[PDB]
């Protein structure tokens, strides 16, 4: 999993 | 009630300097030390330095040579500043204070700073509608298409209106501009009575607009 | 640095049930732990601190223990509030390290999307480019596919796909498809249709319209 800045959110 | 609020969003170029404001109430800077904090893509959240209420300093190994926290006491704000910016420093930074003056346990936090390293330049976008036209359900929304960099922010009837809003996350496309929409889902028979605004702020370029939504 | 390792990456489980996170540490730190939420586009929220003590405001169906190496945040009775990542922060050794999160999903009864489509704007048609939207709204699972038609042509290439995260509320997704055009192509053409398929619709759904009309 990443984080993405634009969601704040972990996107796996 | 403890805030902390922290400057706009905005773009660096690479190998130049970031600098951040925050500024507090609630509390003193006298009292409690305030701790910087950022989140990335490649690293997640990462602790960066702190300064104490006496003014003392601590930095994260390695940033010593590339950290720099200042403040002031009568006017509440903890200057953040780091120098020669990569593009894997392109990160949300946050401000936070603990719950005691000494300690680690964050219970408050900035809004956070989302930084985009980038030799890029600012561009606002342009606001296009998305005009309504099943079951007394219309749908409608606003396209906010080719603005660099993130973020934009959007409500409907200056907050007024939330419930059945969907504001996309923003695609980054071919050109390297981003590009969002925004939609929300109203009664039909409202169309003729209610007036639908959304409010565009993309304060990168300080454009800001509010786009009427009618039917065609 | 002492390392945090949160397990599994994703847990996914259904509302009112018991869930618990796990964050394990690469050396003893006692109860020297935190854990934190994190909502959609928000800053992290202080859950708990030192393993187990409670926070002001957060409602009492968080709870954490542990001590040692191995720690668990623990939800007795799971709500659609909850959707968030969950992480834990060491401060036993300096420096202070977090943990790299664990993504909480919920699941609920398979519905199905409201598809709409909108024409571009003749404000953006004056710049040269078109962009045609098609919207699902509230459906779930999140799988979908969204098939573009102009002229009983397929379209590949020329859209993107966004999709929300999921609702606080209702626990459901949204999507966008956008179909970017130049302007003479768009004019060039006459039915553009969206097409739908999703698990919790019998037919695949089609929204489309004439230029002009």
């Amino acid at each position: 999993c990443q984080f993405d800045e634009s969601t704040r959110r972990l996107k796996c | 009630q403890v805030q902390l609020k922290q400057s706009g969003p905005g773009l660096v170029q690479p190998s130049q300097s970031l600098s951040i404001t925050c500024t507090v109430s609630g509390f003193s800077l006298t009292n409690y030390g305030v701790h910087w904090v950022r989140q990335s893509p490649g690293k997640g959240l990462e602790w960066l330095g702190v300064i104490w209420s006496g003014g003392n300093t601590d930095y994260n190994t390695p940033f010593t040579s590339r950290l720099s926290i200042n403040k002031d006491n009568s006017k509440s704000q903890v200057f953040f500043k780091m120098n020669s910016l990569q593009s894997n420093d392109t990160a949300i930074y946050y401000c936070a204070r603990a719950l005691t003056y000494y300690d680690y346990e964050f219970a408050y936090w900035g809004q956070g700073t989302l930084v985009t390293v980038s030799a890029a330049s600012t561009k606002g976008p342009s606001v296009f509608p998305l005009a309504p036209s099943s079951g007394g359900t219309a749908a409608l929304g606003c396209l906010v298409k080719d603005y660099f960099p993130e973020p934009v922010t959007v409500s409907w009837n200056s907050g007024a209106l939330t419930s059945g809003v969907h504001t996309f996350p923003a695609v980054l496309q071919s050109s390297g501009l981003y590009s969002l929409s925004s939609v929300v889902t109203v009664p039909s028979s409202s169309l003729g009575t209610q007036t639908y605004i959304c409010n565009v702020n993309h304060k990168p370029s300080n454009t800001k607009v509010d786009k009427r939504v009618e039917p065609k | 640095d002492i390392l945090l390792t949160q397990s599994p990456v994703i847990l996914s489980v259904s509302p009112g049930e018991r869930v618990s996170f796990s964050c394990r540490a690469s050396q003893s730190i006692g109860t020297n732990i935190h854990w934190y939420q994190q909502r959609t586009n928000g800053s992290p929220r202080l859950l708990i601190k030192y393993a187990s003590e409670s926070i002001s405001g957060i409602p009492s169906r968080f709870s954490g223990s542990g001590s040692g190496t191995d720690f668990t945040l623990s939800i007795n009775s799971v709500e659609s509030e909850d959707i968030a990542d969950y992480y834990c922060q060491q401060n036993n050794n300096w420096p202070t390290t977090f943990g790299a999160g664990t993504k909480l999903e919920l699941k609920r009864t398979v519905a199905a999307p409201s598809v709409f489509i909108f024409p571009p704007s003749d404000e953006q048609l004056k710049s040269g480019t078109a962009s045609v939207v098609c919207l699902l709204n509230n459906f779930y699972p999140r799988e979908a596919k969204v098939q573009w038609k102009v002229d009983n042509a397929l379209q590949s290439g020329n859209s993107q796909e966004s999709v929300t995260e999921q609702d606080s509320k209702d626990s459901t997704y949204s999507l966008s498809s956008t179909l970017t055009l130049s302007k003479a192509d768009y004019e060039k053409h006459k039915v553009y249709a969206c097409e739908v398929t999703h698990q919790g619709l019998s037919s695949p759904v089609t929204k489309s319209f004439n230029r002009g009309a």
